């Protein structure tokens, strides 16, 4: 379907692409800076949709490596 | 025995119009290389714009090869 | 749509940009961020941060007299519109990321 | 094409028409900046100022009189009066040069903006330094992530972005003076 | 009849004209590929545009083969 | 009759300048394709510009075969 | 008559300038319309560079046809 | 008089060489007209080294055009 | 009479590389100007590189015309 | 003198040549003149045929 | 005299090909040297064409 | 000698051939060692031109 580069087309935003690129960044730092690095990777977080203007399901996110690579 | 050997010299001559329609068609099916690697989810419709952009280009290549063969053959 | 505990371990921008992505599931002309600007530790002024997007909305307001955004010649790999698809959803993932760092310390 | 000639202080007569006075009107990310774009000067022959942004850390917001970028068309390098370039970035090192010295940050990825007075705003998300960079663990990660051929379009878009990001750090850390 | 032999070396260089008009239809139907790539949405409004050029830089390959029959014919 | 031999070979020639007017000729219009794929609002006036340099380079054209009729019929 | 018809096979010789005169106009006319779209607000003063340089390439053009009317009717 | 038949043979085909600078002058004055459309603010700049660029091409379609009035007049 | 008749016409075949060196000095006095358009602060170090271009680029220009007077007048 | 002809080329290869060095000093100004570095060795390497065009003419006009 | 106009057409190529050399090198300075590899990798494959053509004129003008 | 002027515009074509490899490896040297693979895909099928045009000219010479 899609038109742009090489994310765009796979369904994958700017931003996923580009903090990927900021993940694998900060592993191949120095243990003195990768650590300062790591406090900074963790995504702690929780959505929830809301359709009634009452209720809805939750999701949870605890990912303390980075944001998703996965196809969400 | 002048008429039958200028018409092999202006036969040659006359078909070096396949060296640009050469020249044409090489860039055209490159940038469909190029175009894929732009859009390949499109790819397999500007295949649709090459080939129909061959044969507009052959309408060249034919119209040339009409001479070759009418002064080999009026 | 909800989204909390958000400050709980720290805010990163890669927690605000999954909050930016959602907001990219809807496909909006704009939008609007309310928080609360720290100024100092007694004013915090709210403010209202706004994104447009980018070929539906973002370039139809830069059409003054021509374009405001013809003079910056994209050096992109893909043309205007893809790297203003690029460049509103980083604006919206730093503008979500500034927004819940001002509102945290407010 | 300009039928709606919105802004800052347009927002404060319609909301003056439609909320309580008892709120003051909201203020902008227009007012906290003090320099714009279209306006002339701030280039003054030999020094523009350049602004290295990252989300968590500013890097710098001092003047030099050249920029060398990694585009994704290649490396190019922003001089004073520069054209507007609203540039992409790959995976490469960015070379802030005020003179003999230097300051080469290998980036992640993420926009430089040359503007039409001669600023340039470089945007982008992780900054390395490169003599904090691991050179152990640049040719660990690559191995996996040339022989990672698996069946989805995501990770075929993430293992992409996996190896041009290390290959561009390869050739980044080994011949530095 | 060197009269006639002049007819077909000349009608020969005549047709070399078809090597530059074929030259610039690849190129026109290459930017069609490129251009339809850039923007797949007026992609068939470029359709119309390329057999726009097409019929306009074949103008002058219906003038050249009317030159190589105004040699030969005429 | 050698001089009525060398009003054709000489015409004959004389039309290989249709080769690099249509080789420009196709340059130019594949620009509007890319001219109007970067800006597909303005296409409509970009054909203002597309028919003016066609006309414009028709001008050499009509310079051309302005010559090969001061050779055949002059 | 052996001078009189070699003053039209090296006017149909001179005539092959006429060409790539042609190509650098359709280059140029292409430019135009890339840099019309590029930046419209633009879009007639860059046809004050189009017809600036149509008129300094067209004094090739008739330096062409000056040899023209040089081996003619001289 | 085969000498005189040599000459307008002579520079008539050596005056070909207008097309080459008609094609490079075309692109020099192609990329004022897209270098004007990037930043304007230094185009009234550019046409100096347009213009420049004019004079120093047209060098050579004078040089060669010495020797077509090098051939016929010596 | 005929080896001073193929003086003029083998010089002016010796003069058609100068439709390659017009060529060439219209692309890199057009990289100059898209050149000078990206950073113009750099832009007198590349006329600084032009006309050590141009200077090059013509002195082959000069190598064909040595040619040309050694055909002609030696 | 159709020997000659050659020169057009290599005349047109090395405007090219030097086209992309300020296409290549204009992108990337701070390697310059380090870029003359690989056009000069892309100018005597052009010219490399354009005496060979020569061995060739002067090897017909006086031998 | 009308062979050696191949020395035209190879001659022409490689100016592109050694001015992508220099483009090649201000868009990616960190393997400058390793494409001087790659061109005259080109270099030593496209005057083969100037020693497949340079062989035809020798086998005019003795042979 | 005349048909060997077909070997000049294959002499522009390699060169531009091998020059489109110096801007390919250089955008990305990630595939530098498979992007030679095509270009010398892309130089002995543009040969094919080459052995094609000598076919004749060492056809004319000798039968």
């Amino acid at each position: 379907a899609p038109s742009g580069p090489f994310y765009r087309v796979a369904g994958m935003s700017y931003l996923r692409y580009s903090n990927i690129c900021a993940d694998l960044l900060r592993n191949v730092l120095k243990e003195p800076f990768k650590a300062k690095a790591q406090a900074r990777q963790a995504i702690h977080f929780r959505q929830a949709p809301y359709v009634d203007g009452k209720a809805g399901a939750s999701k949870v996110y605890e990912l303390e490596n980075g944001i998703p690579k996965t196809a969400n | 025995s002048v008429l039958a050997a200028s018409k092999m010299v202006g036969a040659g001559c006359a078909t070096i119009a396949l060296a640009g329609v050469g020249a044409g068609l090489g860039v055209m099916f490159g940038s469909l290389i190029n175009g894929a690697a732009r859009n390949p989810n499109i790819a397999k419709q500007l295949v649709g714009y090459a080939l129909l952009g061959f044969a507009l280009t052959e309408s060249i290549a034919l119209f040339s090869l009409l001479v070759v063969f009418l002064i080999l053959f009026a | 749509l909800a989204i909390a505990d958000t400050y709980k371990v720290r805010v990163t921008f890669g927690q605000a940009s999954l909050i930016v992505e959602e907001l990219i599931k809807h496909n909006p002309q704009s939008y609007q961020i309310l928080f609360n600007k720290f100024r100092s530790a007694i004013s915090f002024k709210p403010t209202v941060a706004t994104i447009l997007s980018p070929d539906l909305l973002e370039k139809q307001l830069e059409d003054v007299t021509g374009n405001s955004l013809d003079a910056y010649d994209i050096e992109a790999s893909h043309e205007r519109s893809d790297v203003l698809r690029d460049l509103t959803e980083f604006h919206l993932g730093v503008t979500l990321y500034n927004a819940m760092l001002e509102n945290n310390c407010s | 094409e300009a039928a709606a000639p919105a802004g800052p202080k347009e927002f404060t007569e319609v909301w003056n028409k439609k909320a309580p006075s008892t709120l003051i009107v909201p203020e902008f990310p227009s007012n906290y900046t003090a320099v714009k774009a279209v306006g002339e000067g701030q280039v003054h022959g030999d020094a523009f100022p350049v602004n290295f942004y990252t989300p968590h850390s500013i890097l710098s917001q001092a003047q030099k009189d050249t920029v060398v970028l990694p585009g994704v068309d290649g490396y190019f390098g922003v001089k004073a009066s520069h054209v507007p370039t609203i540039a992409q970035l790959k995976p490469g090192v960015v070379e802030l040069h005020s003179g003999a010295e230097s300051e080469k940050f290998f980036v992640s990825g993420g926009f430089a903006f040359v503007h039409p007075n001669g600023v340039t705003d470089i945007c982008v998300l992780e900054a390395a330094t490169l003599d904090q960079v691991d050179p152990a663990a640049v040719k660990s990660a690559l191995a996996a992530a040339s022989a990672a051929q698996p069946t989805d379009e995501f990770e075929q878009a993430a293992n992409r972005a996996a190896i041009e990001l290390y290959s561009a750090l390869e050739s980044a850390v080994e011949a530095k003076a």
